[PDB]
């Protein structure tokens, strides 16, 4: 109910609703998709064999199939992407989560799939 | 803000909801048989609960009517009546977003904090999503 | 890549996608006889048919099951399979982008310029359009 | 530039208006009962009314058809005709997309404003955000 | 008469004119958000004691109870509102006004309630 | 043959069948613009003399009504088209196709219907 | 009724007393150049065969007459009509409208004329 | 910020029109014969109708006497009160281009961006140009 | 279940026993630091007057009796404060929160008790 | 990872707990007659309370040779099992900011924080919290 | 048809009819190669354990088929493929797809059979 | 683009093929029976073929003469006249390169986007192919 606050703060008892997204700051974005990342690689198949984070710099070594790094591209038209058989897709915000613009689609989900259906076989 | 008196006035003297049951308290009540609809979010072990329910033209998308419950604290009452007369009259959006910080900041002085009883911005909403959902467009709610 | 396994095998005995034909062979099979509308898609030039028929909580927008039909290579089958799966009890977008890519990803490889051996990602377009028409949204849809 | 030709020639005599109205004067006229119930616009001290009339494929919106009134001006009424005979066979965005300067330019000698001379944008609009209502997607029209 | 249009030249009615606001442009946007603040303001001194855009960088001056800035964001989402609790939000069109998109409402009636909710209270 | 899918099949019957409007990137809405000028330039009597592609800029004119010139502005609200009577207004992406977030406008399809409009008188 | 005066103003009866010029935002001299251009384009026989602006700079055909360029020179001297045979005749605002303070002239009223004066012979 | 006050208060009895005219309503008033000429500007939309009347000597510039008529609105008065006894005994610079938010600035904070409830600005710029017109010279009035 | 961890992996039954903070990035601390910033702000109706937010710029304003800068100061020795009536101060991490290397302790206790004290008299 | 086996069979019949305890259920049982001290956590997600002792010397170590007793998963012995051995021969140190990696490698794959099958880690932080404060240093351990 | 050239480019049939192979113009060869080495390796996961694609090179991990150097050549002979037997050959387009300089055939066939004899054995 | 005329004109009415042949319908009717080895294009579907002959002095790589067919669309039959009237008397190079644009520019005038309308680019591209291969160079080919 109190620390750190103010839309933080519930008493988790509130949330048999929907909870809001949040922001503060477009960087809560990237922080949230890093560890999904994280999440994602770890329990290898022998496709992933890393997730880095160096200095500002995200490099996203995927499975065997839909390589592309996952940086988040300068002003505007953001992040990048770069499929093998579907080209480049570029993201923009639609509800406080990227959603192709070429597509549909949150990010968040494409990540999920991707990863997961490499580990089966 | 200053007090109405928020709570300990007038004659009641905590709230309206005391005044209006009759059986007080009794423990063996119920809220039967039907139930309002719109959006629930009664929370049992802060001891507060609102529960909003929402009237809307659909043809202009604005809100004919909204009216409210306060369970909890007496200081919650006021908010929930200003932001309800607000909403009512204007646009679809007005409705929705509604915070939050402007509930602590309109009843005296903002803490900067959640209090747990004013519960109105979740209340209203869940109402909102509700509704969204039902006339079909559960697609760009998120 | 690993075997789904659908190499005729196992105690399929020919093919589970035989066995579903039914009546074999017999020269005068049709589509045949109740439907859910959404997504049928086929082509005989590829000698794959596939009909997914979503059924989706119209509130929610979650999508409570989906079934698939298969003909054609036996690879598809594991293809269906796996993409229901991940799909049932999971978001609307989740259900959505479904590609040639991510079925050969699954598989092994694609060959030159996608396999072209499944119907799926047509199917799962034509099912997608087909709620979005129920629901009655044209901006976003187009 | 050229012809209509509508410089009320002949016999109605001013405009097609006389013509379709009957009984004439008689000044005890009215107009009545049934009408498809789309948008309306009107500017008296400009001697001009238009009424644009949609009928919508509602399953993903492609103007089956849409007639229209054009009061106030012979001339007017071919900048009128011309954009009808486009909107139909199309979709719903298709139908707007009308300026300001497009209603003046199929006229002839567009200024880059309007004086109320031409009301066509005002007609076009109104009626596609009533549909939008009737569709039951709020959010694109809030 | 024949220009500006729709106020400057009028059929003698407001009634059914059209009217693209929330364009033209950065100055049109700035200019609305101030106008709603201080007409609903006014009539309280301790309500807004003060506003001033001295770069598009929008101080508030309220001793009295929360406020917050409204800078503009630089090419890419332009327009910013921070509000504390909800914390800093980039709004990109989804009418022809200013929305943030997580959200999913404008900006002119955040601004219309904490007015509003302080002249009461 | 199994070359080159998306576009060209070898089933030859994806011209019925329901699949994104765009995949890649920018690329896609170029063609699209590029080839609605290539096709309207055949039946212009007087209405349009000239269409100059520039690098990098492009015009298409109508000198016998006017016109305004179109541009691309640097990235952030990308394709910004200034028309003197609505003032200015943006045009975003949002699934396969441009659609605008004010009311929904295409700008292919805004052209096509100017230029049609001035073969017509 | 509502906004922006000085802008829009409905007092429903001020299409018959004076009102400056303009007031705001000096975009308002571009737009009202912008009207007498498009407005001159109906009813030439090819006294106009583009308008082309590069970047800003309008030119302004005649070309059966000699053409002229006119655009905004750097700060002290700034804004003019230049047109051959009659050289810099040097625009500075005077009250709301640009206005030569030699003569009186109004540079968008010379266009107007010029051009005209080629549709009659 | 403090009231006049002068909204419909006290004795006039509603508004400052009911004072001056006497006899009241009528329903059948006029001005005549003569009239005190100068700007006027007026709406009944908002209603409320203006009219300065200045007396300058055209000869120095210098506003000799000005006395206003303020029909309408009890916030209005006290500005113009507070301007008429600045302008006096100085130039014609004072005088000019007064606003908009000079007036709402007197009665409290103004919104910035006005709206066409303060009219006196645009009878100001007309009173300018009538100075101008009455001297004889329209050059810097272009 | 799983993420966006530490404290929403949990049941938050054991949120009163001892968890992790595990931030991450470490910007998070930052918006922490302006979340308690936002807290001292306001709840108070004389105090704090107004505070300045603008890009990589902070300046707030403190009533009379003094004033404190509250800004990072370059790599090492980060959120510094200069105050001219207690000197300047440097502050470091030392168990996940920031603390001073000197006299004081934890920033986030430095603020809360000078600020309240304030609002009394 | 793989199967020790130990996955709550067999002829126990369920682990450690129905082995032990004799009484079984009877569900009138409680930790009698002492307690073992130290940290304590309870959770609903495994529906069952973890508490942990040590006795360790302490010089310039404290206690953190946690037990790591587990009345969950049948898995989660081999977290027992590895974490006694990796934590003796190595410093409190190693013990401390408790990996997360290693009782999810241990009890079936690696991936980030230990998903809830226990609450262990919480319960091993109040363990060496506690030999802090009970050697009367609480400035190191804030 | 009505579909979509250059991007569909069949009158009905073009599987007996001659057609150029067509590119457009820099994305089109990335994808080209990359859906080549896919189609070859394709039947084994163990091939190739990884491949990363990040900007203006491509790795493809492989611990048993050679090394294959894929990276851009500045202009003049640009992308230049690594043979780990002959060294290095850099390329230039000839037939519309990149042609090799040093026996004038195509590196599609290069792909062909250097992947294709280490997949067998 | 502009009428030859030769689209279903003159005394023909359809092609000039129909005024020679010759066998009518018959609907058993084939090509007969020299062939000279060069170019063929058809699209059954549409019922439109196209055959370009071309003769080529060797020793100078001149194309001698080069005569078409043009079955389907009249307007089809300017593309081929046109292009064989050129391509004649001059080099083999004159008969590569050929678009696409040359089509749009001729007469016909298309997106681009295929039809089935022109085939006369697959024609020409065929019958030099051949002729290449028979000169037996095939480095330049491929």
């Amino acid at each position: 109910v109190e620390s750190s606050t103010d839309g933080q703060v519930v008493p988790q008892e509130v949330l048999n609703l929907p909870l809001e997204k949040a922001h503060e700051e477009a960087d809560d974005y990237l922080d949230h998709l890093l560890d999904s990342l994280e999440e994602l690689s770890e329990a290898h198949p022998d496709c992933i064999p890393d997730v880095e984070l160096s200095h500002g710099v995200m490099t996203l070594e995927i499975p065997a199939f839909g390589t592309y790094v996952i940086n988040k591209q300068p002003p505007n038209k953001q992040i990048w992407l770069a499929s093998p058989l579907s080209g480049p897709n570029r993201f923009d915000l639609l509800n406080g989560e990227w959603v192709s613009l070429r597509n549909g689609t949150k990010l968040t989900d494409i990540l999920t799939e991707e990863v997961e259906k490499a580990i089966s076989k | 803000g200053s007090h109405m008196s928020s709570i300990t006035k007038r004659l009641y003297h905590p709230k309206v909801i005391e005044h209006y049951t009759h059986p007080r308290n009794v423990g063996s009540l119920d809220k039967k048989l039907p139930n309002v609809g719109t959006g629930l979010v009664g929370a049992p072990a802060c001891g507060d609960v609102m529960r909003l329910q929402i009237k809307v033209n659909d043809s202009t998308g604005v809100i004919e009517d909204v009216k409210f419950k306060t369970f909890g604290c007496g200081s919650a009452i006021a908010s929930s009546s200003y932001m309800t007369e607000l909403v009512q009259g204007m646009t679809l959006d007005d409705a929705a977003k509604i915070k939050n910080t402007e509930i602590a900041k309109e009843l005296s002085l903002p803490p900067v904090k959640l209090h747990c009883s004013m519960l109105a911005e979740d209340a209203i909403k869940a109402a909102i999503k509700d509704y969204k959902s039902k006339r079909n467009t559960p697609t760009m709610l998120s």
